[PDB]
């Protein structure tokens, strides 16, 4: 459990990072970003990615808005 | 006349919709004129509660190349639109307000449909493009209109943009209005990939009543008082924005127009190249009659209050 | 507290006085607060003070109601002598004329008009009337001028209503004047429209007419 | 008589700018199907928090005029109320509205019915043919009066307010702003002129008032009003805003800044009707 919580935060310090240098997207290009970078890691799983990236709606830090999730705040 | 725009002709609408002029031209229609009524029910419904992303149908009528607006009105969204489209309980509430209107007068049927994209400019998404594009499927014309609330406080005015979109495989022949809109990073991406897939048309509010009705009020309660400095102009990031806008849109049209001067026998450039000339001249003429309103307000009432007697 | 003390001193006023009306004179140009004489000037005792024998403090009344400083001084001897806080206040009002009349004050008519021979005494007296809530606005040492933003009045009873309906009637005159200005410009604009517009009509009827020769 | 004497408004009515627009609408609309200024009928929506009402929506009724009564559609109005529960839930329905004049001996059995309806309703009316500067809208309420021993219905004025939000208010100066602009041009100057000219007006009564009441004070009333003519003198001595030679100078700053400003504008202008004339003449004569 405890190395299961490192690499969860480990990949959101890499995407927050990552992205923080970059651009964005609209539906499915940072996605790919983030997957290159965590190819040498483990596994994309892109549904746990999927799932993950719209919790942080409920906040700010570049979130997507709730009304329509395609506006992040940038 | 000023209320002759009001009066609803529905055997010369049925003669228009058996006719069906744009189906000669895919340019066929090119203005769009919006009632004042209908201008502040969807600014205030795309303000609501600070930025939301809301949407309505709009009612009006068609009068040769000009597209009509008289009216709006919204839809329910249970959980913000929970369930595919911001429609859920639409086509009910869609069909009850129509025969209410027929019955209390409103004759005017769905012209088009608005939506609100706060604080990203006014254009159409992929989402609204194909969206548009079945709108001009079924219900043959239909308009898209946008609306910005964020930026009605940003810029200090913004326009509803009103757009109409090409069909599948159609290449705009030469249209190229080189209209330069701040788009945030998340979302110039998708505004360059469908940008060209549509046109504007040109928005236009006739001097009606409900208008004149609105400037009277504010005036007369609130911008009664005609002091607050005279120049909030004065703060030099709109003018001078547009300023900056002017001049590169100028720039770029010398540019195209010394490349444009070795190839003999290109028609579309010149159309395209005086367009930019004149649109762009417009555009200062329309900042210097506003900048000369300021100053005449300013004259009128400094020049009274320090020395009068 | 100045106008309800104002108040009760006119109310006494009605009754007691000769003797004790002066007193309440002598307290009220003594008592900071009251700007304003005008509410004592009409009492009808005033004017029994005007018949009556004693004339120097009436004087002196009708002098904080109209005159300034350099009056007072010139009628250092026909009026009663004055105590620190009288003098503050002649000297208040006689700055209040000064800024109602004009609003940046040089320094050499502050020193003239008061006989202010040190400038520290006038810095002082100046920041003393306006922390009382008197005069408002700011002093510029290095221009030697004081600009006052707002400054209360003076008492107006017997010849300034003239003055003040000749003022009445200059500011409604002028703002007539704005007033018609103001539609001449906006017929000249409906007239520059209709001329636009008439340029308009003859365009199309000059192509339609074309249109139909062809 | 329909109007109560003597009674004060008991509850306060914030009104928006949007009943008064959808008025309006209904009123030109109806005028313009049907000739006359055909008399107009709707409802009131709204929040309303103890004596504290505040109407921030409207909406029309279906109403049909049989043995010379106006007849509102109840079920028309309770349909279109169970539609409006579709889209907003928090506003609730407070009165009716309609236009004209003075009340009418007709505008009574609506308001009958409307009370007849709900609990307390609201009775606005807009004169849309009228010709003074303050504003056409009353708001009046429901009072019992005995009246030569018959309970008759009267009409109470209430002294409403008018409340807006910053949203509406931005909403609203965008549309003014609009309104300054033509349909090419139509008027542009035009508004702005009746702008100030209103607001010269406002001003303008107001010293009308204080001159009369000098005159007055001249031969009677009360000989001195104390602080109020005292500080009425002393408004006429500031009026003279002394001006020194760097607001002058600052002024004429100003407006050399923008005049050279309105010169580029006006070259701007012409330049594209030089070329509007070259292009032009490039085709009437010339070749290539
Ligand atoms: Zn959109």
């Amino acid at each position: 459990q405890k190395v299961d919580d490192d690499r969860k935060h480990e990949i959101e310090a890499a995407i927050v990072r990552i992205m923080k240098s970059r651009k964005k997207m609209q539906h499915n290009v940072l996605v790919a970003e983030v997957t290159q970078q965590l190819k040498a890691r483990f596994l994309p799983s892109p549904v746990v990615i999927k799932k993950r990236i719209e919790g942080l709606i409920e906040r700010e830090y570049l979130a997507r808005t709730p009304e329509d999730r395609k506006v992040y705040t940038y | 006349s000023i209320d002759e725009i009001y009066k609803y002709d529905k055997k010369q609408q049925q003669e228009i919709l058996a006719a069906k002029p744009w189906t000669k031209d895919h340019h066929y229609f090119k203005y769009c004129k919006i009632s004042a009524l209908a201008l502040l029910k969807m600014v205030m419904h795309a303000r609501s509660g600070g930025n939301l992303e809301v949407m309505g149908l709009m009612l009006g009528k068609v009068d040769g190349e000009t597209m009509i607006i008289m009216d709006s009105f919204a839809l329910p969204v249970e959980g913000t639109e929970t369930r595919v489209n911001a429609q859920a309980a639409a086509y009910e509430y869609m069909a009850a307000y129509i025969e209410n209107a027929k019955q209390v007068g409103r004759l005017e049927n769905a012209i088009g449909w608005y939506h609100s994209h706060p604080g990203y400019g006014c254009w159409l998404s992929g989402i609204d493009v194909s969206t548009q594009m079945l709108n001009q499927q079924f219900q043959e014309p239909f308009v898209a209109v946008v609306i910005d609330p964020t930026r009605t406080i940003s810029a200090g005015k913004v326009n509803l943009g009103a757009f109409r979109t090409y069909p599948k495989g159609y290449k705009p022949p030469d249209e190229g209005p080189s209209e330069y809109q701040t788009i945030p990073l998340n979302k110039i991406e998708d505004f360059g990939v469908h940008c060209k897939q549509y046109y504007a048309l040109e928005v236009s509010y006739f001097k009606s009543s409900l208008d004149r009705k609105l400037l009277e009020l504010l005036w007369n309660k609130y911008w009664v008082n005609t002091l607050s400095s005279s120049s909030l102009l004065t703060n030099a990031d709109y003018t001078t924005g547009q300023v900056f806008d002017l001049s590169e849109k100028l720039e770029q049209s010398e540019a195209q127009l010394g490349r444009g001067s070795f190839m003999l026998g290109l028609e579309t450039h010149d159309r395209k190249s005086e367009d930019k000339l004149a649109k762009a001249t417009r555009d200062s003429c329309k900042t210097t009659i506003e900048a000369i309103h300021g100053l005449m307000s300013q004259v009128i009432k400094d020049k009274l209050f320090n020395q009068i007697n | 507290p100045s106008s309800n003390l104002l108040e009760q001193f006119i109310l006494l006023a009605k009754g007691t006085s000769g003797s004790a009306l002066t007193a309440l004179i002598s307290q009220v140009l003594e008592a900071p607060g009251v700007y304003v004489f005008g509410e004592l000037l009409e009492l009808a005792n005033v004017q029994e003070l005007a018949e009556g024998a004693n004339a120097a403090y009436l004087q002196l009344l009708n002098l904080f109601a109209y005159g300034t400083y350099p009056d007072y001084i010139a009628n250092k001897e026909s009026l009663p002598e004055l105590s620190t806080a009288q003098q503050n206040k002649l000297k208040h009002l006689t700055i209040v004329s000064l800024a109602s009349r004009m609003k940046c004050i040089p320094y050499s008519v502050l020193l003239k008009d008061l006989e202010m021979r040190n400038l520290r005494e006038l810095e002082d007296l100046i920041i003393e009337a306006v922390y009382t809530d008197i005069i408002q606005g700011k002093l510029d040492q290095r221009n030697q001028l004081l600009e006052v933003d707002f400054c209360i009045g003076r008492d107006i009873r017997k010849k300034d209503i003239n003055n003040i309906v000749k003022t009445l009637h200059e500011w409604c005159d002028g703002c007539e004047a704005v007033l018609l200005g103001i539609e001449q410009q906006v017929l000249r604009a409906n007239q520059y429209k209709e001329n636009h517009n008439r340029t308009q009509q003859q365009v199309e009827a000059e192509v339609t007419n074309i249109k139909k020769t062809l | 008589s329909v109007m109560a004497c003597g009674v004060t408004g008991s509850v306060s009515v914030a009104l928006h700018p949007l009943v008064i627009l959808n008025i309006s609408d209904h009123w030109i609309r109806m005028r313009s199907q049907e000739g006359r200024p055909v008399q107009v009928i709707g409802a009131l929506i709204g929040k309303q928090e103890g004596r504290n009402i505040e109407v921030m929506n409207s909406f029309e009724l279906l109403s049909h005029t049989v043995e010379e009564k106006i007849i509102i559609d109840k079920e028309y109005y309770y349909t279109k109320e169970e539609q409006f529960k579709q889209v907003f839930k928090e506003l609730e329905f407070l009165g009716w509205y309609t236009t004209g004049g003075p009340p009418d001996p007709s505008d009574i059995h609506v308001h009958k019915q409307v009370c007849e309806i709900i609990e307390s309703p609201l009775f606005l009316k807009l004169n849309p043919m009228t010709k003074h500067t303050d504003l056409p809208v009353s708001v009046f309420e429901s009072v019992i009066d005995i009246i030569n021993g018959e309970a008759t219905m009267l009409f109470a004025e209430l002294t409403y307010t008018l409340a807006t939000e910053e949203a509406e208010r931005i909403g609203v100066d965008h549309v003014a702003r609009m309104t300054a602009t033509g349909s090419g041009e139509n008027s542009t100057v035009a508004e702005h002129l009746i702008a100030q000219h209103s607001a010269i007006k406002m001003l303008h009564s107001r010293v009308k008032l204080i001159l009369e009441y000098v005159k007055a004070s001249e031969a009677g009333e009360v000989p001195f009003n104390h602080e109020i003519l005292r500080e009425a003198y002393a408004l006429c001595h500031c009026l003279p805003v002394l001006s020194t030679d760097k607001f002058k100078t600052d002024f004429y700053d100003q407006c050399n800044d923008v005049g050279l400003m309105a010169y580029l504008g006006t070259i701007t202008k012409t330049c594209n009707t030089m070329n509007q004339f070259v292009n032009k003449f490039n085709v009437l004569y010339d070749r290539q």
